[PDB]
């Protein structure tokens, strides 16, 4: 078994040469951002959401 | 939570995000 | 299942197509697979709405 497989049929493991390490494929992903602001007639201050 | 509420809670059991309820 | 489907293309991963196929007709294969993924996801969001 050189590489594993997940439900979504994507690569999640690999057999690196000379080390035989696990080396899971793509653990890290993106992150979401949202903006909270009041009406333009009051002010223009904003807040950042995750 | 109520004991009935607790029983009901116990009975109920990659590019995707789930919005938490408000 | 839909994102794992080939949708009639060569491979389900764009990286292999980009690193193997010539720039001609690679965009055709990419467009075909992504529009299969589209029509699947608009159908999906219609059932959820
Ligand atoms: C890669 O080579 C090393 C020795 O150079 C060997 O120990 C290892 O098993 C090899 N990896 C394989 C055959 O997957």
């Amino acid at each position: 078994q050189q590489f594993g497989r997940d439900i979504a049929d994507t690569t999640d493991a690999v057999r690196d040469p000379q080390t035989l390490e696990i080396l899971d494929i793509t653990p890290c992903s993106f992150g979401g951002v949202s903006v909270i602001t009041p009406g333009t007639n009051t002010s223009n201050q904003v807040a950042v959401l995750y | 939570r109520s004991p009935i509420e607790d029983l009901l809670f116990n009975k109920v059991t990659k590019g995707l995000t789930v919005l938490p309820p408000l | 299942k839909q994102l794992s489907s080939k949708f009639g293309a060569i491979s389900s991963v764009l990286n292999d197509i980009f690193s193997r196929l010539d720039p001609p007709e690679a965009e055709v294969q990419i467009d075909r697979l992504i529009t299969g993924r589209l029509q699947s996801l608009q159908t999906y969001v219609t059932q959820q709405l």
